[PDB]
DNA sequence: CTGACAGCTGCCTGGAGACTAGGGAGTAATCCCCTTGGCGGTTAAAAC
DNA sequence: GTTTTAACCGCCAAGGGGATTACTCCCTAGTCTCCAGGCAGCTGTCAG
């Protein structure tokens, strides 16, 4: 399988935006302090 | 804000004349005045026909009633030179 | 108006919308009466 | 078997179907209604003819249609009312 | 926009013939009433397209519509003109 | 200072219809009675449209015309009917109609 | 309770033949009528009383159409209206 | 130098602009639009006189007759629309 | 004197099939209907200046009438042919 | 015999030539009135 | 009769046409004059 199709890697969807990079920081650093989090769009391709 | 001349008041009048106490509505009366301009340019696109068959340079109340002859059916072409050659009696008549 | 998401103590607004309203609903949606925890609110914003 | 060969006939063929001098004694007949003393150009009558045949051939082209739309082959005067009520000149 | 013909719905055509006096109406009807109003709308609409090129402008008002159906044969009172 | 329809004893406007005749690019000249006539003629037509406008009206227990009732008046009077055959009257619906053969 | 086949028909003919109100939705209308502008022209803006006229243009024409196709019909010892009829009333017409 | 010749033509843009002029059609008449006019004119008599010599060829004859002008106007489906409510005298109908 | 395009005819024939003729019911026709489509272009016209409010008929409404009137294949024809006449009239 | 093309005649009319008045371009400039990608309800016309 | 969904309505925004009225101004018709060529029409001639 990997010799017949190759997928781009998901850590790829972050790379490519400053946003999520800053998202993942901020969203692990808040469940290493124990808390749930809300996060509100605009755009529902967005919350794909 | 500028001048759109229109039939109203004058499609008003006759209607008051005859009937005395109907109304019209807005779209009512953009009818009628599109009837009237239909008609209007009816007549005079068949009277400069007329007078373009004829080599005739001028449009008098001769082709004006021609055009209504060909145009109106029967009885209302009929009536409509009645009332026509009626009108233009009594304008010369008033000089 | 219905919804009732006091279990949650943090809120983070992928973009802004245009409306401070909305934002303030959205806010408001966790941090009603009977929310025994401190809110936090993040916003993120693209330089330039 | 005529009637293919006669249509094939008559569709080759250009001249006036309608005899003339009828054709010219009805036009004067109803043209006496209409004025006194009526003088006719034959151009005018020639005229008169062709358009009335065009007008009469495509009537009843319309009325083999309706006929044809019917399943039959005859025409019928019902075919000729609906052929003018639908072309509007009813 | 695509596919848009279809926006002419299937009770609309049925509202249509009962005006027009229709009973009943077979099930291949529809489909010839779309092509026919595609047909017509298409004509008047260009139509209307030359002449609003004409004035230079690039806004279709009322009275190039009343023009187009004036010329094609069908003319319409209401809309001005 | 006396107008032309005042004299002409109609109500539609002479001199209008004289100053459309002069624009409208229909012949060199205009002639003095063909305004007069044209007038007359239009407030002929008007008159009898709205004649049976009214009557529609008032068999419809409505003062006021609406487009409906002239529709009615033109479709039923057979004359008007044939002078406005090619002509669609916005908001006019139609006649109401049904054939005898669909009838129970 | 069930009317029997053709009295609805009729009784929604008699409704729709008292009425003058237009039978086509005016937002589907509004977007065939950009979308057959869109190939003759791109970039054309339509008043909305244009839009009104061509859709009270296209109603007319089509119940006239239904009136004749209804004529077709009758004709021929029938009821229901077939795409037959309406081609023959087209044909009749002087279009195609 | 004709104006005609000029422009390139056949057929004559002075008389077609004196029967513009002439004619109530407007009060002034460009210079261009006679031109155009005769271009317009002269392209549709070319068609039509080539269909209709080409029926004639189909015929065997070397002399255009009515007859082969409606063979040619009604065989063109452009032609035929742009003519369809045109009797043509003793041009006949088209084969069927 | 009666004026005719019976000439313009002949030469526009001589110039597509040199060796064809025409006969004089048939140039009649040819008469007929080139009169036929001079006024209804020429009707069109005057209609397009009314309707704008133009004093002038110029070859822009002599186009759009040909667009309005002509069906498509010989409508795009005529403006190409009316297009290059105008083209080699200007620049003489 | 018979329509159609052509050589020639007489003539009306379209091709040059001038001014020029104004109908029709440039140039603001005002203002209305939207305009459309993405969202979220909400039934009542469609659909089955 | 029972189930789908789409007009449609309301946000949400920043600006963006782009008909209109009014000013100016200048190519290009219109009117006039004069003169020579395109053309209507005639019969002679010839192929069909």
């Amino acid at each position: 399988c990997n010799m017949r199709t190759q997928f781009p890697d998901l850590r790829l969807i972050q790379y490519d935006c400053g946003k999520l990079q800053t998202l993942a920081v901020l969203l692990r650093q808040l469940k290493a302090e124990g808390h749930r989090v809300l996060i509100f769009t605009q755009m529902t391709r967005m919350l794909d | 804000k500028t001048r759109k001349e229109s039939y109203a008041i004058y499609v008003y009048k006759v209607l008051k004349q005859v009937h005395p106490d109907t109304g019209i509505s807005s779209k009512a009366m953009s009818i009628m005045n599109s009837f009237v301009n239909d008609v209007f340019e009816r007549i005079a696109g068949e009277a400069s026909r007329l007078a373009h068959y004829n080599k005739r340079s001028t449009i008098t109340s001769r082709e004006i009633q021609t055009a209504v002859r060909l145009l109106l059916p029967g009885e209302l072409a009929k009536h409509a030179v009645s009332e026509g050659t009626k009108a233009v009696t009594k304008y010369t008549s008033a000089k | 108006v219905g919804v009732n998401l006091t279990g949650a103590d943090t809120v983070v607004f992928y973009d802004s919308d245009w409306n401070p309203t909305m934002d303030a609903q959205a806010q408001d949606r966790c941090h009603r009466i009977g929310q025994t925890r401190d809110v936090h609110i993040y916003r993120l914003i693209s330089e330039r | 078997t005529v009637a293919l060969r006669e249509i094939r006939r008559y569709q080759k063929s250009t001249e006036l179907l309608i005899r003339k001098l009828p054709f010219q004694r009805l036009v004067r007949e109803i043209a006496q209604d209409f004025k006194t003393d009526l003088r006719f150009q034959s151009s005018a009558v020639m005229a008169l003819q062709e358009a009335s045949e065009a007008y009469l051939v495509a009537l009843f082209e319309d009325t083999n249609l309706c006929a044809i739309h019917a399943k039959r082959v005859t025409i019928m005067p019902k075919d000729i009312q609906l052929a003018r009520r639908i072309r509007g000149e009813r | 926009l695509r596919d848009n013909i279809q926006g002419i719905t299937k009770p609309a055509i049925r509202r249509l013939a009962r005006r027009g006096g229709v009973k009943r109406i077979s099930g291949l009807i529809y489909e010839e009433t779309r092509g026919v109003l595609k047909v017509f709308l298409e004509n008047v609409i260009r139509d209307a397209v030359t002449y609003t090129e004409h004035a230079k402008r690039k806004t279709v008002t009322a009275m190039d519509v009343v023009y187009a159906l004036k010329r094609q044969g069908r003319t319409l009172y209401g809309f001005g003109g | 200072a006396k107008t032309r329809s005042s004299r002409a004893g109609l109500q539609f406007p002479v001199g209008r219809v004289h100053r459309l005749l002069r624009k409208g690019n229909y012949a060199e000249r205009v002639g003095a009675g063909a305004p007069v006539y044209l007038a007359a003629v239009l407030e002929y037509l008007t008159a009898e449209i709205l004649e049976l406008a009214g009557n529609a009206a008032r068999d419809n227990k409505k003062t006021r015309i609406i487009p409906r009732h002239l529709q009615l008046a033109v479709r039923n009077d057979e004359e008007l009917n044939k002078l406005l055959g090619r002509v669609t009257i916005a908001q006019g619906g139609v006649l109401p109609n049904i054939q005898s053969v669909l009838l129970p």
